[PDB]
């Protein structure tokens, strides 16, 4: 009866071992996604760095800033630099 | 703008590389502004250094984990810190966060 | 990684269309 | 001491910024209230 309880004891051991390989798979899997995760942001990187300054400026920043700096002049404001600076702060969240 | 676009070549985690850079040069005009209120604008400077803290998450992270997985209490102090920062980033609003 | 020098149509870059378009009206 | 220091440094702090966000809820309405006179005179133009 002993040996019958050393052989269940051994027995859950190895099934908390196996618990925990199970967990420890789970983990290197969401490891795994972050990477990709991780991966994804590296190309996008690549995208941008691909970009030389003038066109990387070109196309991602001036139609928007053209177009608030446009609407900074109709405002003629106190400082042009605090309005427009709000201004793309409000805007970008819905803009890109 | 032109100095912290060129320098920087800004990106942020999660967002669109438009949507970074944008949001970090109208902070940047901020921070520098020869007439903000100046602690408001030193307020804007912590902001900033944080995001560029976050973008070089993206630099550490991607040069940090390898494709093969290795073993996770070996990772750097700092790794698991910064991963957990940049699964944050991914839930958090970026205007104020 | 991946290399490319992306060539570039003027309606692209608003600058370039913009002088495309001021050139077009002054040709016609 | 130390946390007299602490709640005093803390108190501050938050009086500190609760001022600064006064002053940028007043700035915002301010460009909120140019805005709006943006409107009024680019709709008033485009109807006159």
């Amino acid at each position: 009866e002993r040996l019958a309880k050393e052989a269940a004891q051994t027995a859950e051991l190895e099934h908390k071992e196996a618990m925990e390989m199970a967990e420890k798979i789970a983990r290197w899997e969401e490891w795994n996604k972050r990477l990709e995760e991780v991966k994804r942001e590296e190309r996008e990187l690549l995208e941008v760095q691909s970009v030389p300054l003038r066109n990387y400026l070109m196309t991602y920043v001036m139609p928007t800033l053209m177009q608030g700096l446009n609407e900074c002049c109709k405002v003629r404001p106190e400082d042009p630099v605090d309005f427009l600076a709000e201004y793309l702060f409000k805007n970008n969240p819905e803009m890109q | 703008a032109m100095n912290a676009a060129g320098n920087l070549k800004p990106k942020l985690p999660f967002l669109s590389v438009r949507r970074s850079v944008l949001l970090y040069i109208a902070f940047h005009l901020k921070a520098f502004n020869p007439k903000g209120s100046e602690y408001s604008r030193k307020k804007y400077k912590k902001k900033l250094e944080q995001f560029v803290e976050r973008c070089e998450l993206i630099t550490y992270l991607s040069s940090k984990m390898t494709r093969k997985y290795k073993e996770p209490q070996f990772r750097a102090i700092d790794f698991d810190h910064k991963l957990q920062t940049f699964l944050s980033l991914k839930n958090i609003d970026p205007v104020t966060g | 990684p991946t290399f490319d020098k992306k060539p570039l149509v003027w309606g692209e870059d608003l600058e370039l269309y913009s002088k495309f378009l001021d050139r077009k009206e002054q040709l016609r």
